[PDB]
C-alpha cells in the first residue's frame, strides 16, 4: 500500500480525536444559554 | 499505481470541500 | 403550557372542573345554556395534560380540549 | 397570607419528599384545619397524624397539594383547606381558592378564559392559517 | 429509642437521617474527605483527588490490557491511565464551561474560577499520583507479580 | 469561540508561531541527528507481538512502523503531555492559552510591529510568523521536487547538517 502511514495516522484520529472534540463542542453549544 | 503526491492533492481537494461545506452550513444556519 | 379551550357547547355540568388535579379550570357565569354556566381556563400555566377533565366531559364530541404544546417544569409533573 | 408559624403534622420523614428544586425553583404550601388528632396519608407515600387545629405541609408539586386536598376533603370533610406557592424569595402567591370559592361553584367576578363561540367542528383546517399568524379556532 | 430520624428536623424533606448517612463516624469521614474539607483552596483539593484516582487508575490497565503478557505492559498501562486522566480533564473542562457562570467568587467549587483550578489541581495531581505508581511498580517486584513472587 | 482567543486572533497567531518556532528548531535538529545516524536501529521495525496491533502500518515489507518513527512520535508525545498541563494548568505568570470571556485583546500589529530588539513580544512575533512562512515555504519545496524534508533543510542549509 502506497502512502501505508495515513491509516495508522488518520484512523485514530477521525475515531478518537473528531468524535471527542465534536461531542464537547456540541456539549457546549446545547448546554449554553 | 498512486502516488502520494495525488493522496496529498485529493486531500487538497478534500479540504477546499470541507471549506466549502463549512461555509454552506453557516449560510444554511443563517 | 398547554392550551386548553371551552367551547359553546358546554352544558355547564362542572365534571370537568372537578375532574381537574392541578386547578386549572374554573366555572364562570355564561347566558348559553340552561345550567347558566361555561367552563373556563384562567390558569393552564399548571396544566399537566392529564386529559381528566376531558375524559369527564359527557357532550358528544368534548366541549373542553387540551392542546400539548410547549414543556415547562409544571407541565412535566416534576418534583424536581 | 400564609403563617409560617402553623405547626406541621406530626412524620417520621420519608425518601419521597421535596428535591433541591423546591429550595431553587418553587415550593408548594397547603394548610388545613382538622376537628381532631388523626391519621392521614401522604401524597409522597407514608402515613402522618395531624394535629386537632391547623396544620401546614410543605410539597415539591401543585398536583400532590390538591391530591392531599382531595383525599382530606372525601375521607375527612374538610374544605377549608389553602394552597399557596413560595419562591424562593420568599414572595407567597395564593394558589387555591383562588377567589376564597371553590372552582366548581360560580362567583361573580370570575371572566372567561380561552372560551370559543363556536363548537369544535367549526375550527379552521391548516391550510388557511399556514404561513399566517391566525388561529385556528378562527 | 429509634434510630431512624427525619433529616435537618425536617420531616417532609426527600431525605432520613440513618445511622449509614448521619452518624457521627460518617460526619466525620465527609467532613475529612478534601472534597468537603475546611480551609482547602479548590487546587489542593483537586491535588489530592487527582493523586488519589490517578494512583489508583495505573493498576487495572498494566495487570488486564492487551500488551499485559508483553515486557511493555507497565509503560502501555501508565500510557492508557494517562489518555484516560486527559479525556477525564477534557469532561472536567466542558463541564466547568457550561456550568458556571464568570463570578468574582473563586475559593467555593462550584464557580467557574474555582472549578479551573479543581479542574488544574485534578490533572497535576493525576499526572503525579500515575508517575507515582508506574514508579513502584517498576521498582518493587512485588507489584509486578501481584504477589506471586512470594510464592 | 472569538471571545476566548481562539480563531483569527492575536493570541492564536502568537501561539501558533511559538509552536512554528520550536517546529523549525525540531526539524532542523531532527536532520542533523538523522543525517549523523545518532538513532539506534533506525530500520528497526517493531514487531506487533510487543507492541500490539498499533504498530501495524500495512506497508509491502516488514508490515511494522520502524523504531526511529516511534522514537520521533515519543518526542512529540513528552511535549503534548506538557502542553496539555500546561493548557489546563499553567504558570500565574505564563500567558494563558485559552482566555477568560471579558478579556482585553492585544491589539494587531498591522504590517510590522515595533522594532523592539531583544525579549520583547515584537520580536517573538516576527520570528513566530517568519518561522510559519518558512514552514509553508520548506513543506511547498518538499512537495513540488520530491525531496525529502530532512534533505531540503539540509540543502537549503548548503549541508552543514550533514
Ligand atoms: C464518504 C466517503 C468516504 C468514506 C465512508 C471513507 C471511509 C474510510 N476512509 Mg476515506 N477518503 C474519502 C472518502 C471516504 N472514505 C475521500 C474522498 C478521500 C480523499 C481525500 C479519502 C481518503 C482517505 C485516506 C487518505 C484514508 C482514508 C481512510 C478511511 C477509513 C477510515 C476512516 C478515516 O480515517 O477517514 C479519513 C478520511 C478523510 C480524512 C477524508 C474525508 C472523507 C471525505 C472527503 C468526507 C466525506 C464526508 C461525507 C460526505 C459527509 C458525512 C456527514 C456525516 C455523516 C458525518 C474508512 C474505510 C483511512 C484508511 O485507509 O484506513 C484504513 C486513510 O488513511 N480515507
Ligand atoms: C474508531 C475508534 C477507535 C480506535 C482508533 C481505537 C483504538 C484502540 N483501542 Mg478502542 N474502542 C473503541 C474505538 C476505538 N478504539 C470503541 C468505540 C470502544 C467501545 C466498545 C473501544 C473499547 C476499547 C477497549 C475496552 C480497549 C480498547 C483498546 C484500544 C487500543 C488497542 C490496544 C493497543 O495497542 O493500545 C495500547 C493502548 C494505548 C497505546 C493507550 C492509548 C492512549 C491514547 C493515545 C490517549 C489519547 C487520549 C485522548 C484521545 C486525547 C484527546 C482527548 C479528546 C478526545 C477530548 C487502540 C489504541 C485497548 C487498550 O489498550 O486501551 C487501553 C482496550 O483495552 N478499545
Ligand atoms: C463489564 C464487562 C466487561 C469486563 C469486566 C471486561 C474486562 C476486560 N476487558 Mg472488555 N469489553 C467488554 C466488556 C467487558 N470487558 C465489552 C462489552 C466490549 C466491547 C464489545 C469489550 C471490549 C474490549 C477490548 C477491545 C479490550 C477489552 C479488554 C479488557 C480487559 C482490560 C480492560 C481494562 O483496561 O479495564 C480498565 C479498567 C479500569 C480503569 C477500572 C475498572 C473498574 C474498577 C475496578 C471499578 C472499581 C469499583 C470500586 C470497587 C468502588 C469502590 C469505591 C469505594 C468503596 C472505595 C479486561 C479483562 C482489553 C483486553 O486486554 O482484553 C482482555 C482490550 O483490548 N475489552
Ligand atoms: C499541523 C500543525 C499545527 C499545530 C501543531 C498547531 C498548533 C496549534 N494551533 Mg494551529 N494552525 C495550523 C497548524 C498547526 N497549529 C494551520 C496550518 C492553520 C491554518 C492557517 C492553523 C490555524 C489555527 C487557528 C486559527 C488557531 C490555531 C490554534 C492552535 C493552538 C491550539 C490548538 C487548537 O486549535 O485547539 C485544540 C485543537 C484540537 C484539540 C483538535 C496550538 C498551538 C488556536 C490557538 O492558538 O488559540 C489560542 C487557534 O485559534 N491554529
Ligand atoms: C524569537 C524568540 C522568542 C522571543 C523573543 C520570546 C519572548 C518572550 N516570550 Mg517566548 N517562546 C519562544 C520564543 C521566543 N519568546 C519559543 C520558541 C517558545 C516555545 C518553546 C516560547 C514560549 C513561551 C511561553 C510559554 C511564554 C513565553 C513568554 C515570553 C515573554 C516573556 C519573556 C519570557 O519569559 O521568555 C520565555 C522564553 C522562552 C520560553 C524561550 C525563548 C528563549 C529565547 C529564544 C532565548 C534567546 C536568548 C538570546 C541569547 C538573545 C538574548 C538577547 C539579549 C538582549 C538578552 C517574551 C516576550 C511568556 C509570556 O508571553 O508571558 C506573558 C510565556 O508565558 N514564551
Ligand atoms: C536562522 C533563522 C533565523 C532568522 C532568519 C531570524 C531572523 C530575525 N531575527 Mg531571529 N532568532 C533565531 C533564528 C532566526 N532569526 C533563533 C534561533 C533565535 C533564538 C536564539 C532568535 C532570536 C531572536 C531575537 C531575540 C531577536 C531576533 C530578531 C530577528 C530579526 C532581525 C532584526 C535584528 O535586530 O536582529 C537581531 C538578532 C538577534 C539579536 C539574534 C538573531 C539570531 C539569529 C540566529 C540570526 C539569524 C539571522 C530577523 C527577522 C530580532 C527582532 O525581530 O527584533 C525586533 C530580535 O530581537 N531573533
Ligand atoms: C538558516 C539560515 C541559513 C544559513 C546559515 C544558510 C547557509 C547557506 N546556504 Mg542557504 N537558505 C536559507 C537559509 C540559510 N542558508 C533559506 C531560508 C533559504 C530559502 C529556502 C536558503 C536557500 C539556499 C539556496 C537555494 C542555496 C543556499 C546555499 C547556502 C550555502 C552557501 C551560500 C551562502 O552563503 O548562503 C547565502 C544565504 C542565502 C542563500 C539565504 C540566507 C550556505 C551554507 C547554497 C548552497 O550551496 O546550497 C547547496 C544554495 O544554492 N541557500
Ligand atoms: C513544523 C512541525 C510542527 C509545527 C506546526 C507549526 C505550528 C506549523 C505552522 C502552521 C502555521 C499556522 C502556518 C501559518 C499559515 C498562515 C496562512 C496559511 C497563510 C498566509 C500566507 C510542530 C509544532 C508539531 C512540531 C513538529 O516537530 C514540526
Ligand atoms: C451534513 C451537513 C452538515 C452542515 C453543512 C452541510 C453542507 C449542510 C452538510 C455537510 C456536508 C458534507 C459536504 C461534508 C463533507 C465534507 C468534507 C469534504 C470533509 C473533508 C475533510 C478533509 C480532511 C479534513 C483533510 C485533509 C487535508 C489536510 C489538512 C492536509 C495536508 C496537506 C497535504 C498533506 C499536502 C501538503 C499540504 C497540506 C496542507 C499539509
Ligand atoms: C483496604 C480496606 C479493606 C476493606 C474496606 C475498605 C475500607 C474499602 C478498604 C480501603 C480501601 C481503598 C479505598 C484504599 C485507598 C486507596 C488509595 C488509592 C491510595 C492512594 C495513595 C496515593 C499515594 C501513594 C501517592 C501520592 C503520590 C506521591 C505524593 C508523588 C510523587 C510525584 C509528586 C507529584 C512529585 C514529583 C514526583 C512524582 C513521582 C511525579
Ligand atoms: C525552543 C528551543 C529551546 C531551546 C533551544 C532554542 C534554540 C533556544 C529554542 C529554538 C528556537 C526558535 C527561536 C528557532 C526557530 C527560528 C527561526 C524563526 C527560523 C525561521 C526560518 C524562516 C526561513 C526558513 C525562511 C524564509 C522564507 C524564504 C523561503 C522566503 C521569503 C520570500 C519567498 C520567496 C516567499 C514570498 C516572500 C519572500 C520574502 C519574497
Ligand atoms: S388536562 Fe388535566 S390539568 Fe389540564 S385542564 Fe384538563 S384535567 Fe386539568
Ligand atoms: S365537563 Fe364539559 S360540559 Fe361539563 S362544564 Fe366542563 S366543558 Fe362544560
Amino acid at each position: 500500500m502506497t502512502a501505508a502511514y495515513l491509516p495508522s495516522i488518520l484512523v485514530p484520529i477521525i475515531g478518537l480525536i473528531f468524535p471527542g472534540l465534536v461531542m464537547a463542542f456540541a456539549f457546549i453549544y446545547i448546554e449554553q444559554d | 499505481m498512486i502516488s502520494d503526491t495525488q493522496i496529498f492533492i485529493a486531500l487538497i481537494l478534500a479540504l477546499v470541500s470541507l471549506v466549502l461545506a463549512i461555509r454552506l452550513g453557516r449560510a444554511l444556519y443563517q | 403550557s398547554h392550551s386548553v379551550k371551552v367551547y359553546d357547547t358546554c352544558i355547564g355540568c362542572t365534571q370537568c372542573v372537578r375532574a381537574c388535579p392541578c386547578d386549572v379550570l374554573e366555572m364562570v357565569s355564561w347566558d348559553g345554556c340552561k345550567a347558566g354556566q361555561i367552563a373556563s381556563a384562567p390558569r393552564t400555566e399548571d396544566c399537566i395534560g392529564c386529559k381528566r377533565c376531558e375524559t369527564a366531559c359527557p357532550t358528544d364530541f368534548l366541549s373542553v380540549r387540551v392542546y400539548l404544546g410547549g414543556e415547562t417544569t409544571r407541565s412535566m409533573g416534576l418534583a424536581y | 397570607t400564609l403563617n409560617l408559624q402553623i405547626p406541621s403534622p406530626t412524620f417520621e420523614g420519608s425518601t419521597g419528599g421535596w428535591l433541591r428544586a423546591a429550595e431553587v425553583e418553587e415550593k408548594y404550601a397547603i394548610t388545613w384545619t382538622s376537628p381532631k388528632e388523626q391519621v392521614f396519608e401522604m401524597p409522597t407515600g407514608g402515613a402522618a397524624i395531624m394535629r386537632q387545629g391547623e396544620n401546614l405541609l410543605y410539597l415539591a408539586r401543585k398536583e400532590q397539594c390538591l391530591a392531599l386536598a382531595t383525599q382530606v376533603k372525601n375521607s375527612f370533610k374538610i374544605t377549608d383547606y389553602k394552597v399557596y406557592r413560595i419562591f424562593p424569595s420568599g414572595e407567597v402567591q395564593y394558589l387555591h381558592p383562588k377567589d376564597g370559592v371553590f372552582p366548581e361553584k360560580v362567583n361573580a367576578g370570575r371572566v372567561g378564559v380561552g372560551n370559543v363561540s363556536h363548537s369544535i367542528g367549526k375550527n379552521l383546517n391548516p391550510a388557511q392559517i399556514k404561513f399566517t399568524s391566525k388561529s385556528f379556532n378562527g | 429509642s429509634q434510630f431512624i430520624k427525619p433529616y435537618n428536623d425536617d420531616p417532609f424533606v426527600g431525605n432520613l437521617a440513618t445511622p449509614v448517612s448521619t452518624s457521627s463516624f460518617t460526619k466525620s469521614l465527609l467532613s475529612n474527605l478534601p472534597a468537603y474539607r475546611a480551609g482547602l483552596s479548590p487546587l489542593l483539593r483537586g491535588v489530592e483527588i487527582g493523586l488519589t484516582h490517578g494512583y489508583f487508575l495505573v493498576g487495572p490497565f498494566y495487570k488486564l490490557g492487551p500488551l499485559r503478557n508483553s515486557d511493555v505492559a507497565l509503560l502501555s498501562g501508565f500510557f492508557s491511565a494517562l489518555g484516560l486522566i486527559i479525556i477525564l480533564v477534557a469532561c472536567l473542562t466542558i463541564y466547568g464551561v457550561v456550568s458556571f457562570e464568570e463570578t468574582e467568587a473563586k475559593d467555593q467549587l462550584q464557580t467557574a474560577k474555582g472549578w479551573r483550578q479543581f479542574t488544574s489541581g485534578w490533572l497535576v495531581g493525576s499526572v503525579g499520583g500515575a508517575s507515582f505508581a508506574y514508579i513502584l511498580i517498576s521498582n518493587i517486584p512485588f507489584l509486578q507479580t501481584a504477589g506471586m513472587s512470594m510464592l | 469561540f472569538g471571545g476566548r482567543g481562539l480563531g483569527v486572533t492575536v493570541n492564536a497567531e502568537r501561539w501558533n508561531g511559538r509552536h512554528a518556532m520550536f517546529g523549525i528548531f525540531a526539524m532542523v535538529m531532527t536532520s542533523y541527528m538523522k543525517g549523523h545516524g545518532l538513532i539506534p536501529d533506525a530500520d528497526k521495525i517493531l514487531d506487533v507481538a510487543q507492541w500490539g496491533s498499533l504498530a501495524s502500518v500495512w506497508d509491502g515489507a516488514g508490515n511494522g512502523i520502524s523504531n526511529e518513527r516511534a522514537i520521533i512520535l515519543i518526542a512529540h508525545v513528552h511535549v503534548l503531555v506538557v502542553s496539555v498541563i500546561a493548557a489546563v494548568a499553567p504558570f500565574g505568570f505564563q500567558d494563558t492559552l485559552v482566555k477568560e470571556k471579558g478579556y482585553t485583546p492585544e491589539a494587531p500589529a498591522g504590517l510590522i510591529p515595533p522594532f523592539k530588539t531583544g525579549l520583547t513580544p515584537e520580536a517573538e512575533l516576527i520570528n513566530g510568523r517568519l518561522a510559519m512562512l518558512g514552514i509553508i515555504s520548506i513543506v511547498t519545496a518538499s512537495v513540488f521536487t520530491g525531496t525529502p524534508v530532512v534533505d531540503t533543510i539540509n540543502l537549503g542549509m548548503g549541508k552543514i547538517l550533514y
